[PDB]
């Protein structure tokens, strides 16, 4: 409720957020920092379980949907390279972060035992 | 030899828009000759068929009126500088011809004419260019 | 048919009118971006794959939510920001200005003007707060608005016969409006009752002013005919997902062309609505089809893919 329903505001700010590549870097910096557990880099997943609990909505996706749909979309509308290549390097060291934040040995042995 | 200038652009012409009477060519006017008549009775056809037509004939009569008058311009600027380049086709034919005949019948010495040949060689050089 | 890719997510694509009386097919289109930080609107010319010309551009603040053609030289752009705009070509230096504005057209903070649609020298607009504008060529401020016209997203509006209107909303409801009315609320409501599915799209037929087509969420058209009572007189299955555009042909309109969100463009060939062979014109691969435009043999849509695609011989 930023001051209208939620789910449109919500995305009316990321768009708003959107605009640009200092604020797009910065606040997928921010995301790729708050994804980090606070015991540093297994189980208790960086996040509350009853994120987003109240509204509905899907918890955490909407957040890696947005910055994949940035990332695959608005990569035309950077000029300077070197803030492209910033952006691209963000972009994969949050696909990173993300991605080694996932239990395989766990997973299985569960699935099997 | 001042005569051969291309800032004039001679060749280069400004199309206006021509929003109508664009389909209307110039093949039964055309010896680079365009004959202003076989384009009248053309886009008199026209107007008459568009004001049968019955679309908003009296406002857009003007628009034909003044694309007429300047296609008719347009028609005799094409004429004049046809003319033009064709005159300073024929003048430069003749300046060559006259150019080579001194160059072979000349028995003066060259040491003292090497000036006139540079002058003429940097004359022409912009002109080849 | 061929692609041109031009660098953009291409949001709205209209023909340039062609002048009274031409035997020449359209040639001159324009189109408004959005999803960039810098979106734009530019217009372009085809040669006789195709070569096209960017004649010029112009930045526009906000994503283009909608665009049309006001006359040969004047184009009306709907901006995210609720910015409304008229844009003028000039073709002696191809360059574009703008003429005229109303910033403050749609308003809660900024609200998203949704659709416009233009009747020179009028200027209809409808937008997320409700508002219903009626504009005037060189007037500062609207002839009218109806302030909070409906408490549901207006989508889409179309002319009816001037100074009536028709609007679609995010609740399946077709409202009719005149300018010269008391009060908010609409002189007739008509609606598909169950689900009440967001209808994004609406074209009133060129030759029948009491009959419109509209577009759903669901993908799906329906024809409507204002005389007939409150529901559709046909509800037709069509897209997987929403359906962004709807147009009659302007001088067939046997022939009507609609484009989804799921990646195609159809064209419905009825050759009448009241009260069919339908043939999907762009390749299996296509993202959202955001935008399309018919004027005589000519078709031209923009993509989320950053495409255009053409064809100038739908006919033939």
């Amino acid at each position: 409720n930023p001051f209208p329903g939620p789910q449109e505001c919500m995305e009316m700010m990321f768009r708003e957020f959107g605009t640009g590549f200092e604020q797009s870097n910065a606040f997928i910096q921010l995301l790729t920092t708050l994804l980090v557990p606070p015991e540093g880099l297994n189980d208790s997943v960086p996040f509350p379980e009853w994120l987003g609990s109240s509204i509905r909505t899907l918890g955490i996706e909407p957040y890696v949907d947005f910055v994949f749909d940035v990332f695959a979309n608005r990569t035309k509308d950077i000029s300077d390279p070197s803030q492209l290549r910033i952006l691209r390097l963000s972009c994969l060291d949050f696909v990173m972060v993300c991605l080694v934040t996932f239990n395989e040995d766990l997973i299985v042995l569960g699935h099997e035992s | 030899f001042d005569f051969i200038n291309t800032d004039y652009k001679w060749e280069e012409i400004p199309s206006p828009h021509f929003t109508y009477l664009k389909d209307l060519d110039l093949g039964p006017c055309i010896g680079v000759h365009y004959d202003i008549r076989k384009a009248q009775e053309i886009l008199a056809l026209k107007r008459k068929e568009y004001e049968h037509s019955q679309l908003a004939t009296p406002e857009f009569l003007e628009t034909v009126e003044l694309e007429e008058k300047v296609l008719i311009e347009w028609l005799t600027v094409r004429n004049r500088a046809n003319l033009l380049l064709t005159a300073r086709l024929n003048l430069l034919q003749a300046w060559a011809n006259l150019l080579l005949v001194m160059i072979e019948s000349n028995d003066f010495k060259s040491t003292p004419k090497m000036a006139f040949l540079l002058q003429a060689l940097q004359a022409i050089l912009p002109t080849l260019e | 048919i061929y692609a041109k890719f031009v660098s953009q997510k291409i949001s709205k694509t209209r023909w340039r009118p062609l002048p009274p009386g031409s035997l020449q097919t359209a040639e001159t289109f324009a189109t408004g971006s959005w999803d960039n930080e810098e979106n734009y609107i530019s217009l372009w010319s085809i040669g006789d794959e195709g070569d096209h010309q960017l004649l010029c551009d112009i930045r526009h603040h906000g994503d283009v939510m909608d665009l049309q053609f006001f006359d040969q030289e004047r184009i009306v752009a709907a901006s995210s920001t609720g910015c409304v705009t008229v844009f003028l070509h000039h073709p002696n230096n191809q360059t574009l200005s703008v003429n005229q504005q109303w910033t403050t057209a749609h308003y809660h903070s900024s609200a998203p003007c949704t659709g416009v649609v233009c009747n020179n020298p009028e200027i209809v607009t409808v937008g997320e707060d409700g508002r219903i504008n009626l504009f005037r060529a060189d007037h500062k401020e609207a002839v009218r608005t109806i302030d909070n016209a409906d408490s549901s997203t207006l989508h889409a509006v179309t002319f009816l016969r001037t100074p009536e209107i028709l609007t679609v909303n995010s609740i399946g409801q077709l409202k009719i409006w005149d300018f010269r009315q008391q009060g908010n609320e609409p002189s007739q409501i008509l609606s598909l009752t169950g689900d009440r599915v967001p209808l994004h799209c609406v074209d009133r037929h060129p030759n029948q002013q009491h009959v419109v087509a509209t577009g759903g969420q669901d993908g799906m058209l329906s024809i409507w005919d204002v005389r007939q009572g409150t529901m559709p007189v046909s509800l037709l299955k069509a897209h997987e997902a929403e359906m962004w555009e709807v147009h009659f042909h302007p001088s067939n309109p046997e022939h009507l062309f609609t484009c989804s969100e799921d990646g195609s463009l159809w064209h419905w060939d009825a050759s009448s609505w009241l009260s069919i062979e339908i043939t999907s014109l762009l390749p299996s691969r296509s993202l959202s089809v955001n935008t399309l435009d018919v004027l005589g043999p000519c078709l031209v849509c923009g993509t989320d893919a950053e495409a255009i695609y053409v064809t100038r011989h739908l006919f033939s």
